[PDB]
């Protein structure tokens, strides 16, 4: 072993950030569980042989009873790896099939290397659940550590009415965040829902922004 | 033929009712702004100067905008402020409900 | 025929009535 130890600490980035993701959305993940030593991960999701086997790196998650008293609709989710270099459409079918027999709201989808085209049209192919893709790689560190990135918190109806009643806005009157941003894909953020951001002023500290995914 | 009329009075009278917010819930700056207390000055001075009664003592005066700016010091200027909020409702405050600078 | 002698426009508010 002379790389194989750097591939398995890469998937053990992505692990952990994929851990953080979860529980930034707003599902049940313990600190336990993302503070996890590189060894603990050896002994857990790692064979004898070194081989990062990733069946079991699939993991469900539920909301908090604060996300469920916020957010009314959130439904389980699903996160599922994959070992092969692309997957293939059988391989993706074996998980949307697996999102609608076992009632999942949202499914969280990765990939090694690359996601052939054939597969990537059945992702938004079955609403209401939502599938999200994502890459191990492109993925090994949180972007939202990083300090020039601000805190964004996904903004429940309940105030965004609030927040728009006070500004006597539309909807397309905010400042706009792209459906394709990278922190918009970290949250989960569906079109039409604002996020808001604490932002560090080097004028006035922190005031409160906000943008909508639209 | 008037009746179109009488729905097109309507409907705009209800959208102006609509857009008008009550005085219990104003939120703007209780203060005058300094665009405010210029655009008062200057209509009221044009109103002066076009012959309108005078609520204040002249001092054998002549000025239109110094007549103004006394009414403005002893708080005797029949105008009234509407500021206008981006969706287009609108509050209204009088000038003596205001506080210069 | 200014603004100061006579109405910018006029419109009627109901039919005429008879009195």
């Amino acid at each position: 072993d002379q790389e194989n130890e750097r591939n398995i600490s890469r998937l053990w980035r992505a692990f952990r950030t994929v851990k953080e993701m979860v529980k930034d959305r707003g599902y049940f993940i313990t600190q336990e569980e993302v503070e996890l030593p590189l060894e603990d991960f050896k002994a857990k999701y790692c064979d004898s042989m070194g081989r990062p086997q990733r069946k079991m790196m699939s993991f469900q998650a539920n909301p908090t009873e604060e996300s469920i008293s916020k957010f009314p609709d959130m439904g389980s989710l699903w996160v599922e790896f994959c070992d092969e270099p692309s997957v293939g459409v059988k391989t993706m079918k074996t998980f949307v099939i697996h999102i609608q027999e076992k009632n999942f709201q949202t499914g969280i989808f990765v990939y090694q290397n690359n996601i052939t085209p054939s597969a990537m049209k059945l992702v938004p192919s079955i609403p209401p659940a939502t599938i999200e893709t994502f890459n191990e790689a492109a993925l090994v560190v949180n972007i939202t550590h990083h300090e020039l990135v601000p805190k964004h918190i996904r903004l429940s109806s309940d105030e965004k009415r609030e927040l728009l009643k006070r500004y006597r806005l539309k909807e397309s009157q905010l400042p706009r965040i792209q459906r394709a941003d990278p922190v918009a894909l970290y949250l989960g953020l569906k079109r039409g829902e604002v996020v808001k951001i604490i932002r560090k002023s080097e004028t006035s500290g922190r005031y409160a922004s906000y943008r909508i995914c639209m | 033929g008037p009746e179109d009329f009488q729905q097109h009075e309507q409907i705009r009278r209800k959208t102006l009712k609509e857009k008008a917010i009550p005085k219990d819930q104003r939120a703007t700056t209780p203060y005058m702004t300094k665009y405010e207390r210029a655009r008062i000055l200057g209509t009221r001075a044009l109103q002066i100067s076009m012959n309108a009664p005078v609520f204040v003592d002249l001092e054998g005066e002549t000025d239109p905008l110094r007549i103004a700016m006394k009414e403005l010091a002893e708080k005797k200027i029949p105008l009234v402020i509407r500021r206008y909020l981006p969706d287009g409702s609108f509050e209204d405050w009088s000038v003596e409900e205001l506080i210069v600078d | 025929a200014t603004t100061l002698n006579t109405p910018v426009v006029i419109h009627a508010t109901q039919l005429p009535q008879h009195v």
